[PDB]
């Protein structure tokens, strides 16, 4: 109920959005037979919409006066599924990408012509490294403590 | 005092049917950079003013528009046809300044007899900042 | 017109002048390198500023160096 | 007959039928722009008269008051104004291009190679006489076009 | 010599070399009548001093322009005629 | 110097036509002029400032004179809400009678232009209730312009010629400017507001013939000398006041009741009086800080040499900085334009929310024109601040005299700064564009419930931290039990609360997810413009690609195709591309402003709060919709008052497209084209008689860049001015 | 006369001041000492 936003499980305009989209998809449904592929696909999209709205209701999303879910990023424990848990889920993958790429560039750095390994990606080397970014939040922390994360100028 | 200028005489010009990239009023009030070369045979070359010209067997003479035209022509001559060339500068008053080798030798062979100017005896980073030469005619690079 | 300067980091490879289409440059003898020659720029009045010289200077940054300055009819490359 | 100018192939022009022909060169040589020896005042008079009519043309019939009764009068007035401005810009041209007393910057030669006299039009006093002739001729041609539109309206088109 | 066989660099006659030619500048004498020429001379010699001509042109033209625009009525230019129409009340009353 | 540029014999010795352009463009670059000194530099700057003041007073006098002569101000004073302002009459002889009939507004006998500058409101709020008042003001400002002109003339003469040691007196100058030019100036403004503007609001007209007799307060200066200042806040116009008449008026002159006047929806004149008074005390106290001829005060040199932190974090601190600023006029100019741009944006952000003029909140085109004006002005002033810092780093920065100090230790980690600003702009652009595009798609898939709508919890927290109960945070001013609310409980908070909670006015608007997203677009714009400018300024001395860039100056085209290519490498070109990004950023700011406000004024805030979260709402519900009455300013069947704004709209489109010519096309195609043209003119009969004096050439690369940006920005500005003015004037909500 | 000042100053300024200014500035351009 924060920021003047009513939850979507007890919002009027949210249910109105639901009803309006369902009537829109049903207006496009009285043009085909109820057993053919178009009508079946339209009914599947209808159930998709209804479950979508009900899932946004049951997660405790906050729907404003416009009747759309307004995500809360401030750090409220009820709304960590909005930003903070998927934010950690992001940063874990993003640091995976960065860490496997960095360890790859460091792996090829001791090559005769390293640039050809950035064009012709050494798939065995990367694949042996591709899972080494699973542990990036600890390996990077140690490389920061040991001094191996940041390079020295010389 | 080792190489005298050549003082181009009334030599013939290449066979050319005439173009529009030729001498405009710049020649009529300023220099127009005659070039002279000496052909082994009557061959055909691209003119720097656009179009194809037929150089004559023996000495030729072309008054094209400017220095870059004659030097581009002469470089194409020396590289493609392997031919000695020399070009001039003809002010409207009448004087004819000799310019391309200025030593009888092209400006790649470091032949002694030419004084070095535009020569800063330092690395390029050791020039002073502009504040050190603020309110002075010397900009950054003439000390 | 333009102010062409040759610094002492030269290697005397004769690419500045062999690229220069207006006879601005010329190689002179010198004692600062293995080739015993360095480029000079007497005919800066004929300098257009095309920087073909310093697009062919193989050094750390440059040894030949063109400074854009008072533009005259011949530095502006006008046939009129 | 497209051979170059004076047979000189490295001059930027050609003696094509349009430039150098018995008819078109004659026409460009016996009109007041190229009558060099004659004084520039009569030249400018001729030029101004012709351009005054040529300007009164597209001001009466084409203009803001073309359909009104003030078409001819106000159009000729605008043509005289444009003529005054043209003499104005001609005047600053003569002041800016050549100062007071220098010799003529015109060519003293001709296609036949004769060391002819330079065109005194290009001098200061000569161009000033030309501008005076242009102004006089232009105002006179404007008022004469107005007179012909007044008294001889019927043969010309109205539309 | 400029007239030799394909010679265009007479260094003495630099006019023929550089292209200094009055391409159509006929040196033929005055084709006008002498009397009308003297008439125009005496009636346009006032416009011989370019500086006085310029001062006269600018000042008299500005004077005539101000005179035309000040003495002209609205019949020849609608801006002087004025509205001759009631003013429309703008949006939201007038604001 | 022989030819027109008397200040550069390098351009006078240029047979081409580049010298005209470069004698225009470098006319005011005195420290690049030939054969000059520092004395002549500062003196020319001083006379130039006199000329600028003369032009400013002349332009204000023209405004006053035309509003008095051709305006309807005496009619605007009576019924301001329902009488239209008039900037000046129009005599365009190209006009047709429909246009003479349409442009006749405000009860005029001829065509007129509606003052969308708000000068009517601000003159009416400070007194000035007759045309004769404006005439006297205009004549006095003309006198002031002539005064500035004669002052700048005589201060150029050798007898009155200040030396560089006088211009560099950065302590006497600071003391005087602070104390007098701010404190005494705002004090005199209070002495106007107390003696004139408030009495003109309270009724009686207090003019020069009778301002010695009229007591501004019934007990004159007894309360001030006796310390009983509370007697100046006794009857503070208790909520029934009609601006311009004694009904519901009072006797106070200095108050802190805060909030808005209920009639005008503007700030109280007594609040402005007390305000200018208080900041006058502050500035008059602060202007007695720096050391002068009287033995006491501070030396800024030792203030800077003393602020060197032990620990070597900043290194040599601010040592040697007084000498590198006082000698460097570009550093002074950069800091000045920094502060000026920030306070200009502040003027905008506080005049839209806290309007200090009567009947300017309720009129809706001036409140937008002023905001847009001052914000584009602030963006330009900020780009110029950074550009002059770059010009400083090239021309007047001496790395030896400020070695290892806060400004060379700055240039060290220029790569760190540039990289982290790049990160911020990259992050913001990526994410916020992704969210706008996600919402564009989710609407395009008919699923607006799937949009990324982030409620701006932090700005809503600040709003609830000021008294807005539209969110229910109840913290520090919406909580009655908060000590911050208890402190000012009896001073300003009643008025401030019934102002901020009133959802008709425009301070602390109810913001939503579209406001979040466009604020992040704004952050992208600021960080990116900052990136471009800071990078140009720090790489002004050099980089790895061009380390000797200080030797080529601030403005040079390039360094050639060598080293891969060096187009737009100068710090001038950083400024250039930053002006592009600045125009973009201010366009976002003013689009956000105008749409939020036009939706508030129309009443349908839901339009913005639903459509601002996806870009097709801006393209449909803001640009396409509000341009309905504009482009119909002149149809094939008739025209209306918005014909001028449609013509200006298309004119700005035209020049904004013409700039693309000078930007996309560069120099070489045009030089060759001009070579063909010169051939044709020199071989075309009857025009061979006419030969140019300045050999024609295509525009230089840096020049044509500048020209493209001039056309681009003129078109940006004129187009958005046309659109904003016409949309807010076609309806006025 | 105040309504007739537009009829005097606008044709004065926007036509003569360009005449005077552009002429004098063209002369200042085309000068030699
Ligand atoms: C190994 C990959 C890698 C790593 C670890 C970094 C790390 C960094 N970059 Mg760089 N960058 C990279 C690749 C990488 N970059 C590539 C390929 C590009 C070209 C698009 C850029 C373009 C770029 C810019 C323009 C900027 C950075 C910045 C940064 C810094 C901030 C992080 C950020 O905002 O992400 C930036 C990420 C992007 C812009 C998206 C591109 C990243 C790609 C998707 C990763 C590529 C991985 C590789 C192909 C996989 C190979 C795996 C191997 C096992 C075979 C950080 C030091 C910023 C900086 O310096 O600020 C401090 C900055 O301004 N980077
Ligand atoms: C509105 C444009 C305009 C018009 C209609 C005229 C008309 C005329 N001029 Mg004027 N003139 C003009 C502009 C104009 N001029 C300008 C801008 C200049 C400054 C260079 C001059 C300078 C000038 C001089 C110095 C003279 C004239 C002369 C003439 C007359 C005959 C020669 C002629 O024009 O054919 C010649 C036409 C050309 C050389 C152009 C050839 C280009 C091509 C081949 C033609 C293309 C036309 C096609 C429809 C497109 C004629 C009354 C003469 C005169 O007044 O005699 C009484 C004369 O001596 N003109
Ligand atoms: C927009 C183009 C335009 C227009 C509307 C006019 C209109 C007019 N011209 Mg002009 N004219 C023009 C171009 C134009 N002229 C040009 C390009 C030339 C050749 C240089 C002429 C040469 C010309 C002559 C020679 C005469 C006119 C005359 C006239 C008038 C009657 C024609 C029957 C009319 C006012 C006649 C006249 O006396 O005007 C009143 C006349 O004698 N015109
Ligand atoms: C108290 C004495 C005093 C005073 C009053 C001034 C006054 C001034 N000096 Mg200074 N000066 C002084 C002593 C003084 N000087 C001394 C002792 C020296 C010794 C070195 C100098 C040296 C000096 C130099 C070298 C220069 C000046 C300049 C100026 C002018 C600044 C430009 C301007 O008008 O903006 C004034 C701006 C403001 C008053 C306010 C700006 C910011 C506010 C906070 C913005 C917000 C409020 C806003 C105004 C509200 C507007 C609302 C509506 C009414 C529009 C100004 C007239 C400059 C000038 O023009 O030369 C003549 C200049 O170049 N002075
Ligand atoms: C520079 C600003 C300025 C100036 C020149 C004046 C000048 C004057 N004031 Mg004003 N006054 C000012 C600011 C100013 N005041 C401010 C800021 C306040 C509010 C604190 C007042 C409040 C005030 C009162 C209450 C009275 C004056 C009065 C006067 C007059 C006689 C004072 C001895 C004199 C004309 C007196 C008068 O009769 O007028 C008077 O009674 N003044
Ligand atoms: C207090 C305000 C102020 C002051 C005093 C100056 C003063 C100066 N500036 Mg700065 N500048 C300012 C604001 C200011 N500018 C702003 C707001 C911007 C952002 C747009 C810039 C951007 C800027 C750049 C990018 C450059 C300057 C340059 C200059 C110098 C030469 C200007 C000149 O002759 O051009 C005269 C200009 C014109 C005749 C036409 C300009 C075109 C517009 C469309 C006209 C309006 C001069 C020292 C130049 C300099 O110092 O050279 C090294 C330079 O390169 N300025
Ligand atoms: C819509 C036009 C537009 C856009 C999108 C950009 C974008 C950018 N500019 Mg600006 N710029 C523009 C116009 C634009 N500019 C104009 C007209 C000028 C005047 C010349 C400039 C001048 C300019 C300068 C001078 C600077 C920038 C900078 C930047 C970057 C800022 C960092 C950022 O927000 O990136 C976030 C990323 C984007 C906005 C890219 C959007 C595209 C998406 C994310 C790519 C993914 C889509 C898709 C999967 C890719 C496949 C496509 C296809 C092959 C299938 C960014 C790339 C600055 C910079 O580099 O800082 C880092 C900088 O210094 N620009
Ligand atoms: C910079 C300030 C400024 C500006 C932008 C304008 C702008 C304008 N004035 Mg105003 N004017 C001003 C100051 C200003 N005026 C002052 C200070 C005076 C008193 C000398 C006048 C007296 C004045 C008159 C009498 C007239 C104008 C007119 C005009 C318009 C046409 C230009 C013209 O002929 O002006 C001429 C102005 C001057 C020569 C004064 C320059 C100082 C234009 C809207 C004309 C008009 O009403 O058109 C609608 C007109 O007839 N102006
Ligand atoms: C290039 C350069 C330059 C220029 C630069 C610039 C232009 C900059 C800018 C800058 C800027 C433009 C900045 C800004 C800033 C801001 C800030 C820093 C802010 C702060 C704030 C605060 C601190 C606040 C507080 C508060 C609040 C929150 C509200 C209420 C009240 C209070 C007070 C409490 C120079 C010349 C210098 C030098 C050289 C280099
Ligand atoms: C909680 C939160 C928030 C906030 C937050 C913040 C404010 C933060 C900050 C933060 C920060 C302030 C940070 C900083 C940082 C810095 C640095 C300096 C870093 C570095 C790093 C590195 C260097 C790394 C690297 C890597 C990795 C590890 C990954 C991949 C690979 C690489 C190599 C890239 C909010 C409420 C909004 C929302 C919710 C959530
Ligand atoms: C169109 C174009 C031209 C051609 C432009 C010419 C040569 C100059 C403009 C032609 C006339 C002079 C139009 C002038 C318009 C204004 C009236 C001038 C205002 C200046 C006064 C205030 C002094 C270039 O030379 C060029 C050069 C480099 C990059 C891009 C371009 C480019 O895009």
């Amino acid at each position: 109920d924060i920021s003047g936003l009513t939850p979507c499980k007890d919002s009027k305009q949210f249910a109105k959005r639901e009803k309006q989209q369902i009537k829109k998809l049903e207006s496009s449904l009285k043009l085909y037979a109820p057993e053919s592929a178009p009508a079946l696909a339209l009914n599947a999209q209808i159930e998709k919409t209804k479950r979508r709205f009900d899932n946004y209701g049951k997660y405790g999303l906050l729907c404003g006066s416009d009747g759309l879910p307004h995500l809360i990023v401030n750090g409220d424990q009820r709304h960590w599924g909005e930003f903070i848990t998927p934010g950690i889920l992001f940063l874990y993958i993003a640091g995976w990408i960065g860490w496997v790429g960095r360890s790859y560039l460091i792996a090829i750095s001791g090559e005769k012509k390293p640039a050809m390994k950035e064009i012709i990606i050494d798939v065995p080397l990367a694949s042996r490294i591709i899972f080494r970014g699973f542990i990036w939040p600890v390996a990077a922390y140690r490389e920061f403590l040991n001094g191996d994360l940041i390079a020295k100028d010389v | 005092g080792f190489t005298p200028p050549q003082l181009d005489p009334n030599t013939p010009s290449p066979i050319f049917a005439g173009s529009t990239g030729g001498l405009l009023r710049k020649a009529q009030v300023e220099e127009f950079y005659v070039i002279t070369w000496n052909s082994p045979k009557e061959q055909i070359f691209e003119m720097p003013t656009g179009g194809a010209a037929i150089m004559r067997e023996g000495p030729n003479l072309l008054k094209l528009a400017r220095k870059e035209q004659c030097l581009a022509l002469g470089t194409r001559l020396r590289s493609k046809y392997k031919i000695t060339y020399q070009f001039y500068r003809v002010f409207p008053n009448g004087e004819v300044q000799y310019l391309h080798p200025k030593d009888g030798v092209y400006p790649e062979k470091a032949n002694p007899g030419r004084e070095g100017v535009g020569l800063n005896m330092r690395s390029i980073g050791k020039n002073v900042s502009p504040i050190e030469v603020k309110f002075t005619g010397k900009q950054s690079y003439d000390l | 017109s333009h102010s062409v300067k040759i610094y002492d980091t030269c290697i005397g490879c004769t690419q500045c002048v062999r690229a220069c289409p207006t006879d601005v440059l010329e190689m002179i003898p010198w004692d600062g390198c293995k080739a015993k020659q360095i480029a000079s720029a007497p005919r800066t009045e004929d300098c257009v500023g095309c920087k073909r010289c310093e697009s062919a200077c193989p050094t750390d940054f440059l040894s030949v160096r063109v400074y854009l300055w008072h533009e005259t009819t011949r530095s502006m490359g006008l046939a009129y | 007959v497209v051979q170059p100018i004076n047979g000189d192939p490295f001059i930027g022009s050609l003696e094509t039928p349009v430039t150098s022909s018995p008819l078109i060169a004659w026409y460009l040589s016996n009109l007041p722009g190229y009558r060099t020896a004659v004084n520039p005042l009569l030249r400018g008079v001729e030029v101004g008269l012709a351009h005054g009519f040529f300007l009164v043309g597209p001001f009466v019939k084409a203009g803001p008051l073309r359909n009104t009764a003030y078409a001819g009068s106000a159009g000729s007035l605008a043509a005289a104004g444009l003529v005054v401005i043209l003499s104005m810009c001609l005047t600053i041209y003569g002041i800016s291009s050549f100062k007071e007393g220098e010799p003529s910057i015109a060519p003293s030669l001709t296609l036949t190679g004769r060391k002819k006299q330079p065109d005194q039009l290009q001098t200061a006093d000569g161009w000033a006489k030309f501008t005076g002739g242009f102004f006089f001729g232009g105002i006179s041609g404007v008022t004469w076009a107005y007179f012909l539109l007044y008294v001889l309206d019927l043969p010309y088109f109205v539309k | 010599k400029y007239g030799d066989k394909s010679v265009y660099f007479d260094l003495e006659d630099l006019g023929n070399t550089t292209g200094q030619w009055d391409v159509y500048g006929s040196d033929a004498p005055s084709p006008y009548n002498p009397l009308q020429s003297k008439f125009f001379e005496t009636f346009a010699a006032p416009f011989t001093k370019r500086g006085l001509l310029l001062k006269f042109l600018i000042l008299g033209g500005g004077s005539l322009l101000t005179y035309v625009s000040a003495n002209s009525t609205g019949d020849v230019l609608p801006i002087k005629r004025g509205p001759q129409e009631p003013p429309k009340l703008g949006p939201r009353g007038k604001l | 110097a022989l030819r027109f540029p008397r200040f550069s014999q390098g351009l006078a010795q240029d047979p081409t036509t580049r010298r005209i352009w470069f004698g225009i463009a470098t006319a005011h670059d005195f420290e690049s002029h030939d054969d000059i000194t520092e004395e002549r530099l500062y003196q020319n700057i001083f006379a130039s400032h006199f000329g600028q003041l003369a032009i400013i007073f002349l332009w204000t006098s023209g405004n006053l004179f035309h509003v008095a002569w051709q305006g309807n101000f005496e009619t605007w004073v009576q019924d301001p809400l329902h009488v239209r302002p008039i900037a000046h009459a129009i005599w365009d002889p190209h006009f047709g009678q429909p246009a003479v009939e349409a442009f006749t507004r405000g009860g005029a006998l001829g065509p007129v232009n509606i003052a969308y500058s708000g000068v009517y409101q601000w003159w009416y709020t400070i007194g000035l209730r007759t045309n004769e008042d404006l005439y006297t003001g205009a004549l006095f400002l003309l006198f002031l312009s002539a005064l500035s002109l004669i002052g700048g003339w005589l201060h150029l003469q050798p007898k009155w010629k200040p030396r560089v040691s006088w211009f560099k007196n950065a302590e006497s100058r600071l003391n005087h400017h602070l104390s007098g030019l701010f404190g005494v100036s705002s004090l005199a403004w209070t002495g106007h507001l107390v003696h004139v503007a408030i009495p003109a609001s309270r009724g009686e007209y207090v003019r020069w013939n009778n301002f010695l007799n009229v007591l501004p307060h019934p007990q004159g200066l007894g309360p001030l000398f006796t310390g009983q200042w509370n007697l100046y806040a006794q009857n503070p116009d208790s909520s029934s006041h009609l601006f311009g008449t004694s009904q519901g008026s009072g006797t106070a002159i200095l108050t802190l009741l805060g909030g808005f006047h209920p009639q005008t929806q503007s700030l109280w004149l007594t609040d402005m009086a007390h305000h200018h008074l208080a900041i006058a005390i502050l500035f008059l106290i602060a202007g007695h800080m720096y050391r002068t001829n009287f033995g006491i005060g501070h030396s800024i040199k030792d203030l800077l040499e003393a602020h060197i932190p032990p620990g070597g974090r900043l290194g040599r601190g601010h040592k040697g900085l007084y000498d590198t600023i006082n000698n460097s006029i570009h550093f002074q100019l950069g800091l000045a334009l920094a502060s000026l741009g920030v306070i200009t944006s502040l003027v905008a952000q506080h005049m839209y929310s806290l309007p200090a003029y009567a009947f300017i909140a309720q009129d809706f085109t001036t409140q937008a024109a002023l905001y847009t004006h001052h914000q584009y002005i602030a963006g330009f002033i900020m780009t110029g601040a950074f550009a002059h810092g770059a010009i400083f780093f090239i021309r007047d920065y001496n790395p030896e005299q400020n070695e290892d100090n806060v400004l060379a230790r700055m240039l060290d980690h220029k790569e760190a700064i540039i990289s982290h600003l790049s990160w911020a702009s990259l992050f913001l652009g990526f994410h916020t564009l992704g969210l706008y595009v996600h919402n564009d798609v989710m609407l395009a898939f008919g699923t607006p419930e799937k949009q990324i709508l982030i409620e701006p919890i932090f700005a809503q927290w600040i709003q609830s931290a000021h008294g807005k109960t539209s969110y229910g945070f109840d913290v520090l001013l919406s909580s009655t039990s908060g000590p911050a609310f208890n402190a000012g409980r009896s001073i300003w908070l009643p008025g401030w609360l019934n102002a901020i909670n009133e959802n008709s006015n425009s301070l602390f608007l109810t913001i939503g997810p579209g406001d979040f997203l466009v604020h992040h677009a704004i952050a992208l714009g600021l960080h990116t413009t900052t990136l471009i400018l800071v990078k140009g300024a720090l790489d002004a001395r050099g980089s790895k690609l061009m380390p000797d860039k200080k030797d080529f100056g601030y403005s040079f085209p390039c360094d050639g195709p060598g080293r891969g290519g060096t187009c737009d490498i100068s710090a001038w070109d950083a400024f250039y591309l930053a002006v592009f990004w600045m125009l973009n950023t201010i366009g976002w700011v003013t689009f956000y402003w105008h749409w939020k406000h036009i939706t508030l004024w129309q009443g349908n805030v839901s339009q913005f709060n639903e459509s601002s979260t996806y870009l097709m709402g801006w393209l449909r519900d803001y640009l396409w919709l509000n341009s309905s009455q504009l482009i119909n300013g002149y149809n094939p069947f008739g025209m209306n008052s918005l014909s001028v704004w449609a013509w200006m709209f298309l004119f700005g489109h035209l020049v904004w497209a013409t700039g693309f010519m000078f930007l996309i096309s560069w120099r070489g195609y045009w030089q060759e084209l001009i070579e063909t043209l010169a051939w044709a003119h020199e071989r075309t009969p009857l025009a061979n008689l006419i030969r140019w004096k300045d050999k024609p050439v295509a525009l230089s690369i840096v020049q044509a860049r500048l020209v493209g940006l001039a056309h681009f920005s003129v078109g940006y500005i004129f187009t958005y001015a046309a659109f904003l003015i016409a949309s807010t004037s076609g309806k006025f909500g | 006369t105040f309504n007739n000042l537009p009829s005097i100053f606008v044709p004065l300024v926007g036509l003569v001041f360009p005449a005077i200014a552009m002429a004098s500035l063209f002369l200042h351009i085309q000068k030699n000492k």
